[PDB]
């Protein structure tokens, strides 16, 4: 949920640029530029919420994430399998619109409901996040952005 | 005692040896040197990590390096200006508890630079500093006669090449005292106990001598964790002892490569004058528990009037004072040697000030900058040069 070149607030340090994901007894680690003192600051991801570091989506991202929800087979499973994993709000978007589109027409698998219910549960938290309101009016946003 | 003549490109190579520069490291590499290390990187690494209180938080240094020299030679001469260039150092601060690792480059002062001549520029004016001679590694006891008890008093000193002073010695009140580090007399059962000995073991050995009978019952010290602590309130006065700390302090003091070093030739010396190791190749050069033992034992044996020994597996010789007049008990240390022991001495400072303010900073908000003070570091060199 970290992406290069996202800046967060890292408490007692101000803004950080997120520079890169390292992995470094091997984890994932954020490699945060704070250019207040020039630190260089790393951190296991997984322990980011526990330091006050959370990768809120910003202005440049909700259009993005608009924007590809908006745009125009055991292959599209996999793809999609590896789009929820992967964490990337732009992902779970592509995962949301290609599913929904499907499940006003032909319908979707048992399986395919599960994974879409599930990809919008995972944006609509990101979207709350994003407009900083809280799981109610997101999902609005979403239908609205989806009908239209 | 300073040189009365010195070689030349021994004190420039010796600077450049310091400094970790390019030409010294080429150097070493055509030597085939084993993992050459700098002097100031050497001193970065003695003190690294730093840390705190339970073990939980560290800093640790390395890396030094210098941008260029603020001013040309002729310029500092011509405007009055010391000649040097800003040295800066790589610190990271590690949050055990998070896994945070926090980093910066941090700026340790400007560092005063040798011309082609072999000279510094001090404030505009052209200086040379003069090489010292001093004791060489070993193992060396004494004796004096007290003013005024009458008494025969006997001391030892263990040097080393390069690494903190232990000494022993028998005063007039008949009692056997250790001085770690150059610090306050303690009663030598104190380090036997901070080593891990009991009462039964320190008996075993050293009962057959009154003054070490006499120093037990005096020693006011109930076991190895007093014992361990007793030390580190001496070593690091006003700071709260606790036993882990304590443990890697003395640990580090003589018994690793880390901060201590008798090299080869003392490492020898204090073989050959015990009577340990006899047939056996010189591999490591840090004090034992074994030295510490039977240096204790000879200056014990020595003030009886006993006039051999033979410690515990080890070989007979014969317990004497050193004359130390001798030459090769006199040793050379360079120009880089002298700063690098300056140095030393204000990063210990700057070291202090950094487990202090360990103490009191919240470790959510901890930096290398906001724990670092570099005053002291700065100032050592200000003297050094005036």
């Amino acid at each position: 949920i970290f992406k290069v070149g996202d800046t967060v607030v890292y408490p007692h340090h101000g803004a950080a640029l997120v520079e890169a994901i390292e992995t470094r007894e091997q984890k994932e680690y954020l490699v945060l530029k704070v250019a207040q003192g020039d630190l260089t600051v790393r951190v296991p991801a997984e322990n980011a919420e526990y330091v006050g570091v959370r990768d809120v989506v910003g202005q440049e991202g909700l259009d993005k994430v608009f924007q590809v929800l908006r745009a125009p087979w055991s292959r599209r499973y996999k793809a999609n399998l590896e789009k929820l994993a992967s964490g990337d709000v732009n992902k779970v978007a592509e995962v949301v619109r290609d599913l929904w589109r499907r499940d006003q027409e032909r319908g979707l698998s048992a399986g395919e409901k599960r994974m879409l219910a599930k990809a919008r549960q995972i944006l609509v938290g990101e979207l709350a996040l994003a407009e900083s309101t809280d799981d109610a009016k997101a999902e609005t946003i979403l239908d609205e952005v989806l009908a239209a | 005692r300073g040189s009365h003549m010195m070689l030349l490109d021994v004190q420039t190579d010796s600077f450049e040896w310091l400094i970790g520069s390019p030409r010294w490291r080429e150097s070493a590499a055509e030597r085939g040197d084993v993992n050459p290390v700098g002097g100031l990187e050497e001193v970065l690494y003695e003190l690294s990590p730093i840390e705190d209180f339970s073990g939980s938080m560290s800093l640790s240094f390395s890396d030094p390096r210098f941008d260029d020299v603020k001013a040309p030679v002729d310029e500092c001469k011509d405007k009055d200006m010391t000649y040097a260039a800003p040295l800066f150092v790589t610190a990271e601060f590690i949050n055990n508890n998070t896994g945070e690792i926090k980093s910066q480059t941090v700026f340790m002062g400007d560092f005063p630079m040798m011309t082609e001549k072999g000279t510094f520029i001090i404030n505009g004016t052209e200086r040379v500093v003069v090489s010292q001679l001093v004791r060489s590694p070993g193992v060396y006891f004494d004796e004096t006669i007290d003013k005024s008890t009458d008494k025969t008093l006997h001391s030892v000193k263990v040097i080393p090449s390069r690494g903190a002073w232990l000494e022993f010695d028998v005063d007039k009140r008949d009692t056997v005292g250790v001085r770690i580090d150059r610090k306050r007399r303690q009663p030598v059962t104190v380090l036997l106990k901070a080593l891990g000995w009991t009462s039964e073991q320190i008996v075993e050995r050293f009962g057959f001598s009154e003054i070490m009978r006499s120093t037990l019952e005096k020693d006011n010290t109930v076991g190895t964790d007093e014992a361990l602590l007793d030390i580190y309130r001496k070593l690091r006065p006003g700071e709260p002892p606790t036993k882990e700390s304590a443990q890697t302090l003395l640990e580090n003091l003589f018994f690793k490569e880390k901060r201590y070093d008798l090299a080869r030739v003392g490492r020898y010396k204090v073989n050959k004058k015990l009577g340990l190791h006899v047939g056996e190749p010189i591999t490591s050069s840090t004090l034992t528990e074994e030295d510490v033992v039977a240096t204790i034992e000879y200056l014990v044996r020595l003030h009886e009037g006993q006039t051999t020994m033979t410690v515990p597996g080890g070989v007979e010789v014969p317990v004497e004072t050193d004359d130390i007049d001798h030459f090769g008990n006199r040793r050379l240390r360079t120009v880089g040697e002298l700063i690098q022991n300056q140095i030393r001495v204000g990063m210990s400072r700057m070291e202090r000030v950094v487990r202090e303010r360990m103490t009191t900073q919240d470790v959510e908000a901890i930096t290398p900058q906001t724990l670092i003070n570099i005053r002291p570091v700065v100032a050592a060199i200000k003297e050094f040069f005036g």
